[PDB]
RNA sequence: CGCUGAAAGCAUCUAAGCGGGAAGCACGCUUCAAGAUAAGGGUUCCCACAGGAGUGUUCCUGGUAAGGUCCCCGAGAGAUG
RNA sequence: CUCGAUGUCGGCUCGUCGCAUCCUGGGGCUGGAGUCGGUCCCAAGGGUUGGGCUGUUCGCCCAUUAAAGCGGCACGCGAGCU
RNA sequence: GAGGGAAACAGCCCAGAUCAUCAGCUAAGGCCCCUAAGUGGUGACUCAGUGGGAAAGGAUGUGGAGUUGCGUAGACAACCA
C-alpha cells in the first residue's frame, strides 16, 4: 500500500487521541468520531504523525490499510481546513437562494420552490442565484448531498436546463432539428 | 429382557444453552438431542427421558452466507392465497422463540411424544430467563474427537 | 399509540335538522350520559394503557358481590356497562372521574361503534349480495341458489371462506368520520350527523375519529 | 413437462445405479 | 436499458462489469446500456 | 438511480460501507381471536364444611358460600340451541 | 385409468389461482421538443361496461369506459340451473 | 419374489424368506437431527443454497497449469507540452 505506508501529515495545534481503536480529533472547527477497524494498528510515530500498519499481506488488509490511512488524513485536514464541492444551475427562471447557512431554496421551474435542509456536519454556501456549493468536514456525505441536489432536477438533454456539477460534461442532444 | 424405563424413573434435568454466536442448526440438533434424552444410557423412544432445555440469547443466533435474508420460513392458513413468508433474520429479531422452535421441531420424530417433549424447550431472545427456580445448568455444545 | 377521547351512550333514534346552509342533515340522537372511570389500565400493571368506563343505571339487586366490590374499589355507584377505551393518555384519568358528553364539541369528527341489528339466518342473496337465477326460462327450483360452490376433482374441496348462507347481523360495526352536530351537556344528549349501527336502545361507544376526516 | 422430467431425473439418485423403471 | 441474455460491447467506450450478480455493459452513450436477464 | 471505493496507480452503484426508489411486501384502517391445551392478563367476590373407607395425607359421597341454571314475562335476539 | 357409465357444447351462478399486464403505480432507452407515443424492464393490490346478429365459443358491429387482459382449475362449475 | 436401499414408488441396485433367536459379520446404501452409524482425520475447490433440473449463446466470477509480446536501454494506467 503506497498510500497506506505513506504516513499522515498532522497539522499544528490539533489534538489526535488514539484511544486504542477509537479516534478523537480536536481542533478549532469541530469534533469527529470513528472506531478504527480492528485488524489495523495505529501508532503516533514519536507523537508527531501517524503510522498505520497491516497485519498480513492478504488483500482485505491492504483495502482497510489504505482506507484508514487516508481516512485519518481526511479527518484531521477537515478539522483544520474544511472543503467544498460546487454545483451550478442553468435554465430560464431557475434560481437558488439561501434561507440561512444551513438551508437552500430552489425555484427549479416547479409549481413551488423546493426547500433543502442539511445535517449539522454539512453547510451550504450559495454564492450566485446560478452557482452554489456544498461543504462540510466529510467527503462522502458531501458527495451524496450534492448528488441529491442535482437529482432534484437533473440536466435535460434538450436545452441543458437543471442543476449540474460545476464542470459537468452534460451529454446533450439536438431535438427539433 | 432389555431394560425399559418406568414412567418417572429417569430424572429430567434443566439446561441452559447460551445461543450467542451459535449456528441455528447446531443449536437445534443439540437441543433436539437433549430434549429426547438421546445422551442417556436409559434412553427409550416411547418414554420421555429427556431434559429441559432453556435457550437464551436466541436473537444473537449466527447464520452463514445470505441466510438472514434469503432463508425463508413459510406459513399457510389453508384458505387460498393464505401463504405468508418471512425470513429467518426477521423471525429471529421478531419472534426468536418461534424460529428456534421451528428449527427444533423439524429435527424431531413426528410424534405425539415429540409434541409433548417440545414443550420442554424454553426459548428467550434476551440473555435472561425466568426459570431460576429450576436451576438450569450451563451446557456447552462440544464435539468428541475421532 | 394513539390518543383517543371517548364516551359511552345509548342510541335513541334518528331525526333531522337543517344546518346553516339550509341542507337537511340526518342526525342520530345519542344519550351520551355520565360515564365514570371505573378502572385505569397502566403499562406497569396490565401491560397496556386504557380507561375502563362505566355507563348506565342498574338495579342494586341485579349487581353481584364481585361487581359491587369492583365499583366500591372505583369509589362509584354501580353502572350497567363497562367498556374500555384504548388511549395513550389513560394516565390523565383518575378513579371515579366523571366523563360527560361535552368531551366532544360542535364540529368534532367521531367514530361510532355499536353492535348492528340482527337478521337471523340469511341466505346468500341477502347476506352476500348474490344473484340467484332467473325467475323463468326453465329455472328448476334454484331461484335463490348459490350456484356453483367450487370446481371439480381439482381441488376435490370447497375452498375456505366461500360465501354461504348463515347468521348475519349482531356484530361490532364502526362508522367513521361522523360529524358531531351538537352536544347538550346538561342533559347528556348528542346529535351526530349520520346513521350509527344498532337498534334503538343499544350501547354506543363514541370516540375520536382515527383518520380525523376524509 | 415437469412430471416426466422429474420421473426421468429420479434415475440419477445414488441407490438407483443410473436406471429406474419407465426411464 | 436492453435486457438480453447476450450483452456485448457496442461502443469502444462500452465497459462490461459484473454488478450485484449481473453482467452489464455501461457506456457513456445511454443506448449501449445493457443488462443480462 | 446514486455516494465513497479498491481489487486493477485509471475506471467501476459493490467487493468493505452508505443512501434514494412502486397501487406491489409488512404495518397503518376495520373485524375475529387464549381449544394460543403455550388454554394468557387486570380488578373484584366466596372461603379452611360434614361423613365414610383410608394409607404422604389419597379417594368417594353430602350439604352449602360467591355465582349460576331450570321455570315464567318478553325482544333490541332467534330455525332450535 | 375408466365401457357391472369418469355426462358432453355454449350460457347463467359462484368463485379461486398464474402472469405471458388491458387500466391504474414505478423506471431505462428513444429516430423522447411539448401534447401524445414506441419499446422492454419491475409490478397480480384493486379494477376490467351495456347491447345487435348468431345455439354458439369465436367473430363483426353499435354506444361507452381509465380499461373493456390472456390463460388454468375434468376445454372449473348439470347429486348447482338451462 | 418377500427382505434392505431408491422419500413414497411391479420391472432400478443389493439380495432369493424351512422355522425360532432380545448373538455376530456384511451387501447395496449410508454415518449433523428426523434415522442405526463420523457435527471422522488430512489436502484442495465452491459462496452459486451451486450442491438440491435444462439449450444455443453471453460474461474482467474464481482457483490452477502452459504458449507468447512489451519491460529499471524502463514496460501498461494517470498527470504536464
Ligand atoms: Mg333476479
Ligand atoms: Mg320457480
Ligand atoms: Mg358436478
Ligand atoms: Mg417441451
Ligand atoms: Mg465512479
Ligand atoms: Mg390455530
Ligand atoms: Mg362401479
Ligand atoms: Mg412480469
Ligand atoms: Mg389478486
Ligand atoms: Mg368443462
Ligand atoms: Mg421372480
Ligand atoms: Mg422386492
Ligand atoms: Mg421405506
Ligand atoms: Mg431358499
Ligand atoms: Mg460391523
Ligand atoms: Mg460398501
Ligand atoms: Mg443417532
Ligand atoms: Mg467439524
Ligand atoms: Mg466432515
Ligand atoms: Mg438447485
Ligand atoms: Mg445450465
Amino acid at each position: 500500500s503506497r498510500i497506506g505506508r505513506l504516513p499522515i501529515a498532522v497539522p499544528s495545534g490539533v489534538e489526535v487521541k488514539l484511544d486504542g481503536q477509537y479516534v478523537e480529533v480536536k481542533g478549532p472547527k469541530g469534533t469527529l468520531n470513528f472506531t478504527v477497524r480492528e485488524p489495523i494498528t495505529v501508532s503516533k510515530n514519536d507523537e508527531g504523525a501517524i503510522l498505520v500498519e497491516r497485519p498480513d499481506d492478504e488483500r482485505e488488509n491492504r483495502s482497510l490499510h489504505g482506507l484508514t490511512r487516508t481516512l485519518i488524513n481526511n479527518m484531521v485536514i477537515g478539522v483544520t481546513e474544511g472543503y467544498e464541492k460546487k454545483l451550478e444551475i442553468q435554465g430560464v427562471g431557475y434560481r437558488v437562494l439561501s434561507k440561512g447557512p444551513k438551508q437552500l431554496e430552489f425555484n427549479l421551474g416547479f409549481s413551488h420552490p423546493v426547500i433543502v435542509d442539511a445535517p449539522e456536519g454539512i453547510t451550504f454556501a450559495v454564492e450566485n442565484p446560478t452557482k452554489f456549493s456544498v461543504q462540510g468536514i466529510d467527503k462522502q456525505v458531501v458527495g451524496e448531498t450534492a448528488a441529491n441536489i442535482r437529482k432534484i432536477r437533473k440536466p435535460e438533454p434538450y436545452k441543458g436546463k437543471g442543476v449540474r456539477y460545476e464542470g459537468e460534461n452534460v451529454r446533450r442532444k439536438v431535438g427539433k432539428a | 429382557t432389555t431394560y425399559s424405563p418406568k414412567a418417572g424413573e429417569v430424572q429430567r434435568k434443566w439446561y441452559v444453552i447460551d445461543a450467542e454466536d451459535i449456528v441455528l442448526g447446531r443449536l437445534a440438533t443439540t437441543a433436539a438431542n437433549l430434549l429426547r434424552g438421546k445422551h442417556k444410557p436409559q434412553y427409550a423412544p416411547h418414554i420421555d427421558t429427556g431434559d429441559f432445555v432453556v435457550v437464551v440469547n436466541a436473537s444473537k443466533i449466527a447464520l452463514t452466507g445470505k441466510k438472514a435474508t434469503d432463508s425463508l420460513r413459510y406459513d399457510h392458513s389453508g384458505r387460498p392465497g393464505g401463504l405468508r413468508v418471512t425470513s429467518i433474520g426477521e423471525m429471529l429479531a421478531k419472534n426468536p422463540r418461534r424460529a428456534v422452535e421451528r428449527a427444533v421441531w423439524g429435527m424431531m420424530p413426528k410424534n405425539k411424544l415429540s409434541r409433548q417433549q417440545l414443550k420442554k424447550l424454553k426459548v428467550y431472545g434476551g440473555p435472561e430467563h425466568p426459570h431460576a427456580a429450576q436451576n438450569p445448568q450451563p451446557y456447552e455444545i462440544t464435539q468428541i474427537a475421532q | 399509540e394513539r390518543t383517543v377521547k371517548g364516551v359511552l351512550g345509548t342510541k335513541l333514534g334518528m331525526t333531522q335538522l337543517w344546518d346553516e346552509h339550509n341542507r337537511l342533515v340526518p342526525v342520530t340522537v345519542i344519550q351520551a350520559g355520565p360515564c365514570v372511570v371505573t378502572q385505569v389500565r397502566t403499562p406497569e400493571t396490565d401491560g397496556y394503557s386504557a380507561v375502563q368506563l362505566g355507563y348506565g343505571a342498574v338495579k342494586a339487586k341485579n349487581v353481584t358481590k364481585p361487581e359491587a366490590g369492583h365499583f366500591e374499589k372505583a369509589g362509584v355507584t354501580p353502572r350497567r356497562h363497562l367498556v374500555e377505551l384504548r388511549t395513550a393518555d389513560a394516565s390523565e384519568y383518575t378513579l371515579g372521574q366523571e366523563i360527560a358528553a361535552d368531551v366532544f364539541s360542535e364540529s368534532d369528527f367521531v367514530d361510532v361503534t355499536g353492535t348492528s341489528k340482527g337478521k337471523g339466518t340469511a341466505g346468500v342473496m341477502k347476506r352476500h349480495g348474490f344473484g340467484g337465477l332467473r325467475a323463468t326460462h326453465g329455472v328448476h327450483r334454484k331461484h335463490r341458489s348459490p350456484g356453483s360452490i367450487g370446481g371439480c376433482s381439482t381441488p376435490g374441496k370447497v375452498i375456505k371462506g366461500l360465501r354461504m348462507a348463515g347468521r348475519m347481523g349482531v356484530e361490532r360495526v364502526t362508522v367513521q368520520n361522523l360529524q358531531v352536530h351538537s352536544v347538550d351537556a346538561e342533559r347528556g344528549i348528542m346529535l351526530v350527523r349520520g346513521a350509527v349501527p344498532g337498534p334503538k336502545g343499544s350501547l354506543l361507544v363514541v370516540r375520536s375519529a382515527a383518520k380525523k376526516a376524509a | 413437462g415437469k412430471t416426466g422430467r422429474k420421473r426421468r431425473a429420479r434415475r440419477k439418485k445414488g441407490a438407483n445405479h443410473g436406471k429406474r423403471p419407465n426411464a | 436499458m436492453k435486457v438480453q441474455p447476450s450483452v456485448k460491447k457496442i461502443c469502444d467506450k462500452c465497459k462490461v462489469i459484473r454488478r450485484h450478480g449481473r453482467v452489464m455493459v455501461i457506456c457513456d452513450n445511454p443506448r449501449h446500456k445493457q443488462r443480462q436477464g
